[PDB]
């Protein structure tokens, strides 16, 4: 067999966003909003070429563009927001319905500084459509060619030749 | 194979030899018919869980659903023999030998 | 009461799960190089 | 690692209070002072092999909470009931055959 | 009519509980063909999204797919707030 | 037993029986085997004596033990392939396993010691269905797992029945016996074929059931579960004795009567196969089963046996009991063979 | 740390139930115009502790058993179970937080009888043998309905994690939505834990000592106040306000404490069924009931729109 | 190691096979079996099948094993014989463990064993898999769609459940 062919441990380096899940939830309905673009590009590439190592550059966007989303946070709305997940991060199960209050600060601040609308309920689950130069993969699990099938019989069903020829019958 | 793999199939041979070489009491006979089961169910079980064969899951359940009903009517029949003899020993199932 | 109370968990579930979904994206960009690395490291102490 | 413990700690306990239970100073200085059928009704017998059954059902009917969540709720809503009602002509046929008498 | 009455009367004075029993595993039976809040509980179940939604690559002819979450096309959950 | 209750629990014999046949999942048709042994027991245990309790022990202990043996190669199936299709298995240990197993559920030789014993110790209508409809379903398993048996083993097994069902034949006055051996001397004739031609295997199968059904329905007919009970029929039914000697004869496999036809049929399979030894051997080794059959119609048709003063009794009064198709099945079991060539049906 | 917090639920465990043995006699008492214990300290604050001292210096009659190791088997399991209950109990957080605690207390309340059947064998007389296979025959018979009935429940709550009950019931206590349930629950739980009026087997013996008793009837307490909390989480669900645990604490203790003195109250109150009526109750009563109820809240949910989350 | 958890479980699987294989006083060989059960739980948890492995201790052990215990006290044995007493039962419940230790300590020493087949010794947790983040059970959502899917099953398993109840009646009414 051959060599499992793998990038270089440079080749996979990139600035990594270092926050924790509770800040990454208190973000979550904005992020999803901002950064939708360059995410879905993302997974429509994984869905189809069904290979990580295909996928590397398209990888290295999503986390610039949740890096810039996090850098514009961070200059206008980095006391609510703060104080947002913070509230998030008390419960054990990181609750939304219990930091309402601070939620409301948070949203009302982005939607000033940033012009950002929260997406409804439902919205982030919708299917989207996504315009992509990449090329649609082929083969995209290197199957081999499929055998060739079974020569068909064909024809018009006559009555065999007499009969059933079994030993001395003549029908 | 994997190592668990080597005990539990080894876990059958041993209930299956023990079913198979009886001795006095059909109760112990019947505890190896149960632990074939056992050994069966936890062999199912791994299989289905590490290769995330998601429908299969319900396997298992099922598998263990009719073994106790098979086992209930072994049980059944144990008491009735009990009830001829006094005893649940094989070697009063003699009979039909002649 | 249930009937309300339910319908109102059911929209913060869905709101719960489409938070998730918001962070996959991120969440699977970051597991590949993760792993990708991980392969990586393995190959340069096998050839060793 | 937290639930091994918790079970080690609290057998571990009951066997510590049982064996000390057992030997404990008694500051006595002299000498301290059947596999047949036991003669037990057959009703019992069946009330056992009647839990067992229904015990069965039981464990058929645990998974309902998690098929409620189903967009197949017309076969789920379907094949709940029937899987009780035959539970319930079970019992029926159990009543109505004096399985449930203790009489006689 | 009457024959049927005067027997649910007769085991409602004999076995309450059993008529009780009966009657409850009817409604079970019935109510949810009747019932016009089914309809919903399918619907709920379908809206929850337990995995991602993977994106349609875009070929210039779908007019009723959204290429934004907050965009207008795509299933709404208006209905679902109001319940 | 309550003829309601009786009705519903063979209809739970027949529907464990068409699961197995109609299942693609090996667990389907693991589940077909245990409803089918449920439902089975009640009728084997239904005249409450301890012959019948030994019997239906004795039974459940063998099935039970099979069927686990069953599960065990599904599972290692699924292990080596991923998958649950009623096929051809992708193990050898799982083939031998599923080969043993069946052989167990169908009484062959050598795990044929429970047939003789089983079948002494229930009614006669409990023997037919043992002996008739029970070998449907391992046998239709059989039918679609064969192109992964071991050819060694199975043709083993088919040996061994028709020597063991012709020998331990020859020792038996009772007719439940008789059948018994009788039924693992044909079941080795049907799996003799089965790596060659399945269909020469249905055809043995549907022709042995047919002949097996009309001995039984005459057996029932007069009540007769022994050689001497048997040979007071010239005396009481002298049609019946008729029809037990020309069943015996084609059970015999002598033409010009049906039960020649599978015999001839597998012979012609295993030869074009070049195998004559097998075919040869297996043809001598059935006269065994003939002679045990002659020594039947000694008794019954062909000489008159001492009676009793009591029989007259029973001149002044008719058969009452159903025979349900009875003249229908001893006419197929005696004057197909004209249309032998009506076996392509079951292609 | 977490050592630490397996004996901070033991400790008060065995105490709470010592102290129960108090306030059963205490409020059986007052019920019967006398005073119980008020001697042994004050208010009889002291008699728990005489009691446990007493029996366990006591001289340990064990007839010659037929089975040393099941005769030693049955109180460690009896005891080592009963302590294995409280640990997925949300106060309002558990100390081992079980996605399916629910079904775990089953599983594991359903190995309880194994105590009951060992100490029958153990005991080396069929007269034993046969009250031990009388008191198998009820607890298992009350187990269908304690399992249906809780099926039933968790059917408006969505899960098996006994934490989702505190959720299930920020609204409104599910005792109404399911009060029919919680009656035939809470007798099922007397039943269970062979309590008055089903107390038979302490009537049937009528008509162990020392330490190994005390265990036994440690086992036995603790069980009784388990089902109690599980009762009033289930059916009386408290509010829990993160920021404020012992709130949810203090008011989760006071129904808990309320329904174990409803335990004492019911075995002031009435005579005790016969074996064969208690039975009855169950297979002609209990279970047509819940198993209609049952059909009844598997249809509700989806006829009302009212399905819970799965997480 | 902890890292072979699975691995230990499965060794006294075993020992409590070998425990009632040899078939010892009824009342011994339950036990046997009861220990086996919650250790096959064990392993089945580990697997990440946690209501699998709460179901062998509900249903296998709650359930079929106590319906056992209870018809031994009643049709077989009311008091025990001393474990191991019996030559034959000594002779096979040593030569399982002989052979049982032997398999470990080989596998052990080589990390893998050909007895029979040849097995792996590297430890239960090198096929796992390593890619899970979804927010549901997974054998949760497979047992559920027995509701869904499993029409069919459901059918064929009630049935057989019903037919039980009136088979036993059958056969015990003698
Ligand atoms: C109403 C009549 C209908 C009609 O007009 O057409 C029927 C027919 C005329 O139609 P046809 O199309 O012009 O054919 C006439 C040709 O001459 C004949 O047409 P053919 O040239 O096609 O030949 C007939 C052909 C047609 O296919 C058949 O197979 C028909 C089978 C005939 C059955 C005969 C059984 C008796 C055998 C002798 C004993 O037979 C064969 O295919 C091969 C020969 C089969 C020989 C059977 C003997 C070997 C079987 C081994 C077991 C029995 C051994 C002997 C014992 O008239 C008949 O002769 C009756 C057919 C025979 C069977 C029905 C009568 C039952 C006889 C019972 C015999 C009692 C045995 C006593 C001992
Ligand atoms: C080509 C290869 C070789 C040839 C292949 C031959 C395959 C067999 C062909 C079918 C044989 C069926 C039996 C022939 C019918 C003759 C019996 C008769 O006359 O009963 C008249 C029957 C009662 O007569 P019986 O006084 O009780 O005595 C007649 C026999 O003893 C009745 O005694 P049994 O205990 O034998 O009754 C059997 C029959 C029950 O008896 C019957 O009712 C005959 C039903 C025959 C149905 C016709 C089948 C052909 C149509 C295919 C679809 O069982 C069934 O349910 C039919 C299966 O009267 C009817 O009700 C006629 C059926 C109404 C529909
Ligand atoms: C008694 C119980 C045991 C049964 C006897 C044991 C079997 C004896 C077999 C003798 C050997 C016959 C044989 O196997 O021949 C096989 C061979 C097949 O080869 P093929 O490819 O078809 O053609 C080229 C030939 N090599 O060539 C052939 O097929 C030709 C053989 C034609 C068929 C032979 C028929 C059986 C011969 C044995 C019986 C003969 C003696 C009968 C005596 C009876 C007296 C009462
Ligand atoms: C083609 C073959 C057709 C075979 C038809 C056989 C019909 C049965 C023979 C008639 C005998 C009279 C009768 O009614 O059957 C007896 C038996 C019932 O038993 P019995 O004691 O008579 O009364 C029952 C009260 N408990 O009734 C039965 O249980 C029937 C037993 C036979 C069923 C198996 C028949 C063989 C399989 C046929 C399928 C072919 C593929
Ligand atoms: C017929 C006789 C039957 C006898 C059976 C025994 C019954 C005993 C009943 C015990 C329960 C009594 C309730 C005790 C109240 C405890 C004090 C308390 O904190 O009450 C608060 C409660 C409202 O608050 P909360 O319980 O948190 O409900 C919110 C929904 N989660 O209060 C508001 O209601
Ligand atoms: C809220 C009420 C409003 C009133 C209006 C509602 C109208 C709609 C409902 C009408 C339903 C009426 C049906 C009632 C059937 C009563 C049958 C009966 O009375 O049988 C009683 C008797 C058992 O009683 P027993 O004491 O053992 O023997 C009698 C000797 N004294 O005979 C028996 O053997 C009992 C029958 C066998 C057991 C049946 C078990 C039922 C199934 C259990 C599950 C419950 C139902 C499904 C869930
Ligand atoms: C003859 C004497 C008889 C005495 C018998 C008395 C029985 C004592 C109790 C036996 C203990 C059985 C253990 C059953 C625990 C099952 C509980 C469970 O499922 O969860 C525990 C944990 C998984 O937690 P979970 O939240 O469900 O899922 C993971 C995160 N979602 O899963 C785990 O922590 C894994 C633990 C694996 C080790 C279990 C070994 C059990 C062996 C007991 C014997
Ligand atoms: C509305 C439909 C809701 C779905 C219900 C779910 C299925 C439940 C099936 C239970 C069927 C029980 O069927 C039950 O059979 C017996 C027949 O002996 C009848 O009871 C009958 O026998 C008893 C003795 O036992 C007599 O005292 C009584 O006078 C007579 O009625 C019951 O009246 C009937 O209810
Ligand atoms: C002994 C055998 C016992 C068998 C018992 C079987 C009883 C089955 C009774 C309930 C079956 C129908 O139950 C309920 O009916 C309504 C019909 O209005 C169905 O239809 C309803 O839900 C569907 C969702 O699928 C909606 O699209 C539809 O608009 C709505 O009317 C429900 O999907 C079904 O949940
Ligand atoms: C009657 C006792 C029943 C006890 C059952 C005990 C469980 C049995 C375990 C069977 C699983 C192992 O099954 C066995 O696996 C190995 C590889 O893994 C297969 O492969 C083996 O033989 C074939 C030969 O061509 C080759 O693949 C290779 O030489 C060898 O590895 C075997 O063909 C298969 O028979
Ligand atoms: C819960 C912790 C409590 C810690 C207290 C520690 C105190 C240790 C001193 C124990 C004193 C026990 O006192 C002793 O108990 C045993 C109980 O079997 C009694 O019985 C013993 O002596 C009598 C004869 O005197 C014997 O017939 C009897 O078989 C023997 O058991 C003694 O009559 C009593 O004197
Ligand atoms: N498996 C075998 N050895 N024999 C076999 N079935 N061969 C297939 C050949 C065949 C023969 C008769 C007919 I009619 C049809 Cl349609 C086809
Ligand atoms: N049933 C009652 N309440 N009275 C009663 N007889 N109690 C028993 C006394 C007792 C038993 C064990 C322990 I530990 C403790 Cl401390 C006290």
């Amino acid at each position: 067999p051959g060599i499992v062919e793998l990038p270089s441990l440079e080749d996979l380096k990139v600035q990594e966003v270092k926050v924790s899940s509770s800040v990454l939830k208190a973000a979550a309905h904005h992020y999803g909003a901002q950064c939708d673009k360059p995410n879905k590009e993302f997974m429509l590439c994984r869905w189809e070429e069904k290979d990580p190592r295909r996928c590397l550059e398209e990888g290295k966007l999503v986390n610039q563009c949740a890096l810039e989303f996090f850098r514009q946070i961070k200059r206008h709305c980095a006391e609510p927001f703060t104080e947002y997940w913070t509230c998030i991060d008390y419960s054990g199960l990181q609750l939304f319905r219990r930091c309402r209050k601070q939620q409301a600060q948070f949203d009302e601040c982005v939607l000033d500084k940033l012009g950002w609308v929260r997406p409804d309920l439902g919205d982030l689950s919708k299917v989207t459509k996504v315009k992509t130069d990449r090329p649609l993969p082929e083969n995209p699990y290197h199957s081999r060619a499929r055998p060739e099938p079974n020569p068909e019989v064909e024809g018009d069903l006559k009555p065999a030749r007499h009969g059933s020829r079994l030993f001395f019958w003549t029908m | 194979m994997s190592m668990v793999y080597m005990n539990i199939m080894m876990a059958f041979t041993v209930s299956l030899v023990g079913l198979l070489m009886y001795r006095s009491h059909l109760m112990s006979s019947l505890l190896c018919l149960e632990g074939m089961m056992l050994s069966l169910f936890v062999m199912a079980a791994l299989t289905i869980l590490n290769s995330h064969f998601t429908l299969a899951s319900m396997m298992p359940i099922i598998l263990l659903v009719f073994a106790a009903c098979e086992a209930a009517l072994g049980l059944s029949l144990l008491v009735m023999v009990s009830n001829t003899y006094g005893t649940d020993y094989v070697q009063n199932l003699n009979l039909l030998q002649c | 009461s249930m009937m309300k109370w339910n319908r109102e968990r059911r929209r913060l579930q869905i709101e719960d799960f489409e938070a998730r979904i918001a962070l996959m994206p991120l969440l699977q960009a970051e597991k590949d190089r993760r792993v990708l690395q991980m392969l990586r490291e393995n190959l340069e102490e096998e050839a060793t | 690692m937290n639930l091994m413990l918790a079970l080690l700690t609290n057998f571990t306990l009951a066997t510590l209070l049982v064996i000390i239970a057992f030997w404990l100073p008694q500051l006595n200085v002299y000498s301290e002072k059947g596999s047949a059928r036991l003669p037990f009704s057959m009703k019992f017998f069946l009330v056992a092999i009647t839990f067992l059954l229904f015990d069965l059902e039981i464990a058929l009917l645990l998974p309902l909470p998690w098929a409620s969540q189903t967009a197949n709720l017309n076969t789920m809503l379907t094949m709940a009931l029937f899987l009780i009602i035959l539970l319930a002509v079970s019992l029926a046929y159990e009543w109505t055959q004096k399985g449930l008498e203790w009489t006689e | 009519a009457e024959r049927v009455a005067a027997f649910l009367k007769n085991v409602w004075a004999k076995e309450p509980v059993l008529v009780a029993s009966f009657a409850i595993a009817g409604l079970a039976v019935i109510l949810p063909t009747l019932s016009p809040y089914t309809k919903y509980s399918l619907m709920i179940n379908r809206a929850t999204p337990y995995n991602y939604p993977v994106p349609l690559r875009d070929d210039g002819n779908m007019p009723d797919v959204p290429s934004h979450p907050q965009d207008p096309q795509g299933p709404s959950l208006e209905w679902l707030k109001r319940l | 037993m309550n003829p309601i209750i009786f009705i519903i629990i063979l209809l739970t014999i027949m529907l464990g029986t068409i699961i197995v046949m109609i299942s693609s999942h090996w667990l389907l048709v693991w589940i077909g085997f245990e409803m089918n042994m449920l439902a089975i027991i009640p009728i084997m245990m239904k005249n409450h004596n301890p012959r019948a309790t030994e019997a239906s022990t004795k039974y459940f202990l063998t099935q039970s033990t099979a069927s686990m043996l069953l599960m065990m190669a599904v599972i290692i199936n699924l292990m080596f392939s991923g998958q649950w299709t009623v096929m051809k298995l992708f193990n050898p240990m799982a083939s031998m396993l599923m080969t043993m197993a069946l052989a167990m559920k169908l009484g062959m030789a050598p795990f044929h010691f429970w047939v003789p014993e089983v079948t002494q110790g229930i009614p006669l209508s409990s023997g037919l269905i043992l002996l008739t409809w029970q070998k449907l379903a391992p046998m239709s398993v059989l039918y679609q797992i064969f192109p992964s048996i071991n050819l060694n083993l199975i043709l083993t097994l088919s040996v061994l029945s028709i020597l063991i069902g012709g020998w331990g034949g020859l020792n038996q006055t009772q007719l439940r016996k008789i059948m018994a051996y009788s039924s693992i001397a044909h079941m080795g004739w049907m799996t003799a074929v089965l790596p060659y031609n399945p269909t020469m295997t249905l055809l043995n199968l549907i022709i042995y059931i047919i002949m097996t059904s009309t001995m039984f329905t005459m057996f029932m007919a007069n009540s007769t579960t022994t050689t001497l009970s048997l040979s007071h029929t010239w005396n009481k039914t002298p049609i019946m004795t008729v029809l037990i000697l020309a069943t015996l004869l084609s059970m015999g496999g002598l033409p010009p009567l049906s039960g020649f036809m599978p015999k001839w049929m597998i012979i012609q399979e295993m030869t074009k196969n070049n195998s004559i030894i097998l075919p040869t051997f297996m043809a001598i080794t059935a006269l065994l089963n003939l002679y045990f059959y002659m020594r039947l119609t000694y008794s019954t048709t062909l000489t008159m046996f001492p009676s009793t003063n009591n029989m007259k009794m029973k001149w002044q009064f008719p058969l009452m009991k159903k025979m349900t198709f009875l003249p229908t099945m001893v006419v197929l079991s005696t004057m197909m063979l004209p249309l032998t060539p009506m076996l392509s049906v079951l292609e | 740390m977490f050592m630490i917090n397996i004996l901070m639920l033991i400790i008060p465990i065995l105490l709470a139930v010592a102290f129960l043995t108090l306030v059963e006699r205490k409020v059986l008492g007052y019920m019967q115009l006398r005073k119980g214990p008020n001697v042994v300290g004050p208010y009889g604050l002291l008699q728990p502790i005489a009691d446990a001292i007493k029996l366990f210096i006591k001289e340990p009659l064990r007839p010659a058993t037929s089975s040393a190791s099941m005769f030693i088997l049955a109180p460690i399991m009896a005891l080592g179970l009963a302590l294995t209950m409280w640990i997925p109990l949300p106060m309002p957080y558990p100390l081992i937080n079980m996605n399916l605690g629910v079904l775990f207390m089953l599983a594991m309340s359903s190995l309880a009888v194994y105590s009951i059947l060992w100490s029958g064998w153990a005991s080396n007389s069929k007269y034993a043998l046969i009250g031990a296979l009388r008191a198998v025959a009820q607890t298992i018979s009350y187990e269908v309905t304690l399992a249906i009935i809780l099926l039933s429940v968790l059917l408006m709550s969505g899960s098996f994690t006994l934490s989702t009950l505190i959720t299930t019931q920020e609204q409104m206590w599910l005792i109404l939505p399911a009060w029919p349930l919680a009656m035939m629950w809470f007798i099922s739980t007397l039943a269970e834990t062979n309590r008055a009026p089903f107390d038979l087997t302490e009537g049937e013996s009528e008509l162990y000592a020392a330490g190994p008793f005390a265990l036994f009837f440690m086992a036995e307490y603790a069980n009784i106040i388990m089902m109690n909390i599980f009762t009033a989480i289930l059916f009386l669900g408290t509010s829990h306000n993160p920021h404020m645990p012992e709130l949810y604490t203090i008011n989760f203790t006071i129904k808990s404490l309320l329904l174990t003195m409803s335990f004492l109250w019911i075995r002031a109150s009435y005579p005790r069924f016969r074996y064969d009526q208690l039975m009855h109750l169950l297979w002609k009563n209990f279970l047509p009931l819940t198993l209609a109820l049952c059909m009844w809240h598997v249809s509700l949910p989806i006829l009302t729109s009212g399905i819970p989350p799965q997480t | 190691m902890m890292l072979y958890i699975v691995f230990i479980l499965s060794v006294i699987f075993v020992m409590g096979f070998v425990g009632f294989s040899s078939k010892p006083s009824p009342i011994y060989g339950g036990l046997g079996l009861i220990v086996s059960g919650g250790v096959g739980c064990g392993i089945v948890l580990n697997f990440g099948g946690s209501f699998l492995g709460l179901m062998v201790f509900l249903i296998y052990l709650g359930g079929m094993m106590v319906v056992f215990g209870y018809t031994t006290a009643m049709a077989t044995e009311q008091y025990p014989e001393i474990w191991l007493s019996n030559k034959a039962v000594l002779g096979a419940f040593v030569t399982g463990l002989l052979m049982e230790f032997f398999m470990v300590y080989y596998v052990l020493k080589d990390k893998e064993v050909e007895v029979v087949f040849e097995f792996n010794g590297l430890g239960d947790w090198v096929i796992y898999d390593t890619g899970d983040s979804g927010f549901f059970s997974e054998e949760a959502m497979g047992i559920a769609a027995l509701y869904s899917y499993g029409t069919w099953l459901v059918i064929v398993t009630g049935w057989s459940l019903l037919i039980g109840v009136v088979v036993i009646m059958e056969i015990t009414r003698g």
